[PDB]
């Protein structure tokens, strides 16, 4: 959660990030000072032009005055370019760094986090929030520093010619400051509400796009359209709140600083102020008040813009100091020696208050196969997900090679497991890239072909019009279901991991295809550790230990023949299949 | 650690009646499978009776209709009931919890005149 | 695709959208005219203040001058508020309408479109592109119209006091105009490239988030991080191109309009121009040529901002005039009478140059069941998808009740089909909402409970801690695989559609669960057209016609006993299962 | 529309040899299943032989080892080969394309002395 801090506070938090890029900031500050000096000197040129008159005084200034103007414009252009380029460069580097940090943070979150989240919300953090940071820090930030520097120059030029009027400017400045204070807080609150609504908009569009087929066959167009109308109208209304605050704050602040113009006119009318200086300083003074009212308008509008990025930065910080996957193990394993043991483990899913597994005393020896069978919802995929530390157990210990799983580095632990999940997910790339997903430089194309041949996928790959270089859809949509399953099987088989978990990996396949895959698995996994979750008993008939699970407890365990004796649960499953 | 202890009988005459009990502790007794196995001096262990959560019972054909298998959840005790015993039943009887690859008790000898 | 048009052309294209909201635009134009008048009159007040001197002339004007200033500020604030609010309101309405139109267009696209697209790209169109339209048309558009009106006021005030200098202003205006022309085209091109890169950024983040489990178990963090670094650096570099053009165009345009300041000084120095008027009139001129340089800077920077939204609008138009699902059938069938007939159909998937089905002569009579069996990749889901008009056939005819499918309204046609797909997709809502997904007001909770009981889902729903009101995950992630399958089965069974298609709807289930579901199906679909795609033959033993498919051709058809005779392909499948 | 026409024999003596042919047009002949059925005056149609894409053959037990079933893709013709005929084979023989619920020909009578 994010408490509205302030602009200065979020800049202090931003500094650890902006610190590598100090040089561009320093040069841009120098350029800004020079640019403001050029602006102020140009607007000061009046007093020579007026006092040293066109014909009243000798024409000695007006001859060189045009060249002074053109040269000051030359310098002003150069310094403005340098300042803008360097500030924009620093902002772009900061924004890219924050985007990369947010991506890495999301990639390091636990599985339960993604279970309780929506993809559209996080994608909104990546797209909308960071683009608000970028838009603010690039455009609005240049505008605010340049107009502040202009204002300071006009202040300096005014305190010089006649301080007696700069004093009223001094007294009004705090009022304008505290006004901008209050409006800025309002802007930041509105911007955070807008961030949340944009997350909702993205969630709605996401859910429509990924469930397009269900929308089409169940006639959901009305419901989705109505939902999107709701969220988009809410987005419009919050933008309207922001505009209301902006267009109510700008005129009031311009009304306040106009009192300076009223005061200078009253001071001029007063019979004791003039005659101190001739036509000249007071003309410069009135021109400088009229000038000064302009950067105020610019400053307030770009403050409306700028608080959006400030709020987005505050949200970013709140996300970046969240906790990630709990990783406090430091005993990396080069290659596990197969053994996996469950000791009286009890597991409850987050916020579900009923155990999914109760007292699991299950051994998976090295080189052996355990086959998990049982009805739907009994807890087999839960055991599979506990082996990989997707979730952490509540009681008991899961040991690998004699050591607790939590003792290990997460990355080191997961390098020991190759998993074909119940729900197959593929990436929108080629078949070879999908099979060697995260190891495209480590595995030869010959190794990829051997993997695809062990997965009975080599036949339908050779019938593709591009070979192993055919691009498959977003989730392998351009493939049949069994073909996607077989590709995921090949992906897991490419890595000769000591522990291989198949989670109903023959569900979308036909009997002959599964027999071929099972024959390949025979020789490849004769000395690997294997865990097979099957709802079909023909797949698991040769497993070393069959284990029957129900409601999260092991109810029987044994070999196929010993379990076909003993006339228990497995006997009933086998008889009715 | 779940452990299961047998309380059995001794020597009975032919055609007599016997009842063996097995107390199972440390178990989820309402769900796990329980069984009674037997072992003659020569032959290996052979499943005699099986009982499962839904109180469904099974038996070796050569003994169906004579033995009964029951379980009391409240006392968490499994029971084997002997009727019309024969000399071929003289053997060491074991109870078993959750499968032939699970947990076994000490076992009790039964002799038939 | 989007050719760069111009600013005026894209506003002509957008006019039909802005037309409903003419009144706010008219009042904002009036307010803008009044605001510019107030600005110009305030900056004109110099000449009385200078000519009618502080002590040189009777003070008279000095007495009422402060009240004039405060009143003009009062009016200026009011008109600025009205103008800003109305223009922002119109822009927000336009942006909401465009967002709704883009959502509806995407919801109406064909299935092959989503097969060849990425979700992140379209989501970027919804989020990034439309928020660019919003940011431009709200902030930058107010700024550009207000500063244009200010410029026109200064032009008017200057042509009045001394036209002899306004003439050089006149000659320089076209040069500044054509410069802004050229830079605007460059800005629009950069913005379109930025739109595409942001689509790539979203695609990368999307692919990481939805494949999080595969990243974790296959160690993909390096690859994903490297990918994201590439796209984010490309985004930074294109933003840098935009900044380069901005900070190179702004100083040059300020250099050009400064020649007016040089010219006015030279004209003053020239010995034949002065003495026509008081010192004040050329003082007003120098003050106003100076003032004039300020809205130019503002205008050019917000033009950099404004072309982003212009480009995004052009992209929007290009998307909105694309073609949608081909829908040229008018007959609306109230309830189909079951019969479905494939007559000599041949189908080839888009861009695949090899048929998936070749000569399909398949009848699905009313009240009967056809069971499609065959190996993986043979073309069963293709037939299922042709019945629903997800794709259109190349030759032959698919008839429903004697009429071609294409003769019907798409929505009317799809109201006849209830489909459990091979790949189950659920929505992140409650179980009851998922079962009654698009019909939450038409079906009673009792009907939902009956559906869930027919799908054997009532047992595990009653074990949830919230009942039928439990929220399931984003894709039902908080459920087991068989539970998700059973929920989708209940969703399809809730709607007593005349045509029910099950696409391996028992794949994730255990034998007893499938037997229960099959018993419920028996009585429910005794008079309902049914098409069952099965890889297990125990599911389809009672079907009226079994059809065996291979490589896209029907190789056998018949009943279970007649096919177990005849010793063909089905006999081999049954023997080996 | 795919149609399939039989060219058969006539009357042959006991123990003789016969060969029936069936031309199938409008078909994907390399993949579909083909079969030879027979029908006596009283009994219904009974599958005699079956041939499938992989040239795999099947036959009713009472005739296995006597008949043969073959198919020529280039001529797109299926063939039934008769050897050691018996009087019980006198019946009307039909060819069939893709299953008992598929497509049938006119059929040809065969008589055995
Ligand atoms: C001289 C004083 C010196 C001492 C004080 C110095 C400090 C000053 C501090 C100023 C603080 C400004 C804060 C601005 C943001 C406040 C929030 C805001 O703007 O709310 C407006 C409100 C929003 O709408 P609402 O219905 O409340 O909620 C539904 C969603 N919009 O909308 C409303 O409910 C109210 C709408 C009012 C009508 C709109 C405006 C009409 C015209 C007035 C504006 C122009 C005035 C220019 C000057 C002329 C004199 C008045
Ligand atoms: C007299 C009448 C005249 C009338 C003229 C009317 C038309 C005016 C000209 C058209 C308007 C401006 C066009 C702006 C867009 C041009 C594109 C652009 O900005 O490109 C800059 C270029 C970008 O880099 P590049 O490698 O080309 O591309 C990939 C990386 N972005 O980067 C470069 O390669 C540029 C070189 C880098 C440094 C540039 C900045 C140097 C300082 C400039 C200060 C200007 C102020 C005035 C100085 C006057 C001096 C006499
Ligand atoms: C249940 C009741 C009983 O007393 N049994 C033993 C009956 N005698 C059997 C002789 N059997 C010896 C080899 N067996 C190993 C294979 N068994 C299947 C073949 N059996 C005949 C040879 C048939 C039997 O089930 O029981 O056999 C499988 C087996 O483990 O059974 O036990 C066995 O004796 C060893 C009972 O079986
Ligand atoms: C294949 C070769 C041949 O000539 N057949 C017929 C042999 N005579 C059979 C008598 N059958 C009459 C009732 N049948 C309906 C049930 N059939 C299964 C029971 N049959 C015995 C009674 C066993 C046979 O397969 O064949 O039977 C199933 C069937 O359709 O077979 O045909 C049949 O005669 C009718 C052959 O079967
Ligand atoms: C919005 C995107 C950002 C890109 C554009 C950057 C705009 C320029 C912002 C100017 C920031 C001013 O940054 C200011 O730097 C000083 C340097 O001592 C920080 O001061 C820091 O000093 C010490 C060590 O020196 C640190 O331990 C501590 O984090 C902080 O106190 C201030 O906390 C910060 O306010
Ligand atoms: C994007 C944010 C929305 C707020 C936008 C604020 C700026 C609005 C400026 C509108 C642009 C000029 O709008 C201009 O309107 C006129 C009519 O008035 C349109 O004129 C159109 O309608 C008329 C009358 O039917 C016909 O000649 C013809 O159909 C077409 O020319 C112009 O094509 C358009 O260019
Ligand atoms: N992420 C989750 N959060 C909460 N509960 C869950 C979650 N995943 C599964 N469950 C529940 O935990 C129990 C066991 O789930 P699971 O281990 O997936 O079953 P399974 O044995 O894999 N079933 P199946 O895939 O059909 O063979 C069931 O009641 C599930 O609904
Ligand atoms: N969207 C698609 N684009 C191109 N080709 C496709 C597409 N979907 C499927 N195919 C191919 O079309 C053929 C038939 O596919 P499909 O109809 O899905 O098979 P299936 O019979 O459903 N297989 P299975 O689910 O495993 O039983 C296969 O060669 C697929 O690879
Ligand atoms: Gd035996
Ligand atoms: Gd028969
Ligand atoms: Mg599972
Ligand atoms: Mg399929």
């Amino acid at each position: 959660n994010d408490k509205d801090l302030s602009t200065w506070q979020t800049f202090r938090r931003l500094w650890p990030t902006i610190a590598p890029f100090k040089a561009g900031l320093i040069v841009a500050g120098v350029a800004l000072i020079l640019n403001a000096a050029s602006d102020t000197f140009m607007l000061s040129l009046l007093k020579p032009l007026l006092d040293d008159g066109f014909g009243k005084t000798d024409r000695s200034v007006l001859v060189w005055m045009p060249l002074v103007v053109i040269g000051l414009m030359i310098l002003r252009g150069i310094t403005s370019y340098v300042s803008s380029y360097c500030i924009s460069w620093v902002s772009g580097k900061v924004v890219m760094t924050m985007r990369r940090r947010l991506f890495g943070h999301m990639m390091g979150m636990p599985v339960s986090f993604f279970d309780k989240q929506s993809t559209g919300t996080l994608l909104s953090r990546i797209t909308y929030d960071s683009e608000q940071v970028a838009s603010s820090s690039s455009g609005a930030l240049i505008t605010v520093v340049r107009e502040g520097a202009s204002i300071i120059g006009l202040f300096i030029m005014m305190f010089y010619y006649s301080w007696q009027l700069s004093i009223i400017l001094i007294v009004l400045a705090p009022i304008v400051s505290i006004a901008i204070r209050v409006v800025s807080k309002r802007f930041r609150n509105i911007s955070k509400n807008m961030q949340n609504t944009m997350g909702q908009v993205t969630t709605s569009a996401e859910q429509m796009l990924k469930g397009h087929k269900e929308v089409l066959i169940f006639g959901g167009q009305e419901v989705e359209t109505k939902r999107f109308d709701k969220v988009s109208n809410r987005m419009r209304l919050q933008g309207m709140k922001m505009v209301s605050a902006s267009s109510i704050s700008d005129p009031i602040i311009q009304l306040i600083a106009s009192l300076a113009l009223a005061f200078v006119l009253y001071a001029a009318s007063f019979p004791s102020v003039m005659d101190s200086l001739t036509a000249g300083t007071i003309t410069v003074v009135f021109s400088s008040m009229i000038a000064l009212m302009r950067p105020l308008k610019s400053l307030t509008n770009v403050n409306a813009q700028f608080q959006r990025g400030m709020a987005a930065c505050q949200t970013l910080f709140t996300i970046l100091d969240s906790e990630q996957e709990k990783d406090e193990g430091k005993r990396v394993i080069e290659r596990a020696t197969g053994d996996v043991e469950f000791r009286n483990v009890t597991f409850t899913y987050p916020g579900r208050d009923v155990p999914a597994l109760r007292n699991i005393n299950l051994k998976i020896p090295a080189g052996k196969t355990v086959a998990l069978v049982g009805r739907s919802g009994s807890g087999k995929s839960t055991i599979a997900s506990l082996i990989t530390r997707f979730y952490d157990i509540d009681e008991g210990e899961i040991l690998m090679d004699g050591h607790d799983l939590r003792e290990y580095t997460l990355a080191s632990l997961r390098n020991q497991v190759a998993l074909v999940s119940q729900n197959v997910h593929l990436f929108n790339d080629t078949v070879a890239n999908n099979i060697a997903y995260a190891r495209t430089e480590q595995y030869s194309r010959e190794q990829i072909e051997e993997a695809a041949r062990m997965a009975y996928a080599m036949d339908f790959i050779n019938k593709m019009d591009n070979g192993l270089d055919t691009v498959i859809g977003e989730n392998g949509v351009l493939l049949s279901g069994g073909q996607r399953q077989r590709i995921a099987i090949a992906r897991a088989l490419l890595r000769d991991s000591p522990i291989l978990i198949l989670d109903e990996a023959t569900s979308a396949l036909d009997t002959e295809s599964e027999r071929a895959i099972q024959a390949a698995l025979d020789e490849l996994q004769k000395n690997r550790t294997s865990l097979v979750i099957a709802h079909r008993l023909s797949t698991i008939e040769k497993a070393d230990e069959i284990v029957v699970v129900e409601d999260g407890v092991i109810v029987e365990r044994g070999t196929h023949n010993d379990l076909l004796e003993h006339r228990g649960v497995y006997a009933q499953l086998h008889k009715m299949q | 650690q779940m452990q299961l202890v047998e309380s059995g009988g001794g020597l009975v005459q032919a055609g007599g009646s016997l009842r063996l009990s097995c107390a199972v502790s440390g178990s989820i007794f309402s769900i796990i499978t329980l069984a009674w196995y037997r072992q003659a001096p020569g032959k290996p262990r052979e499943n005699v009776a099986t009982i499962t959560r839904g109180s469904r019972t099974s038996y070796c054909d050569s003994v169906k209709g004579r033995f009964t298998i029951s379980k009391d959840n409240a006392k968490s005790t499994v029971y084997l009931q002997m009727n019309k015993l024969k000399p071929e039943d003289t053997a060491d009887y074991y109870c078993n919890a959750e499968g032939p690859a699970g947990y076994w008790g000490q076992g009790t000898p039964v002799t038939v005149s």
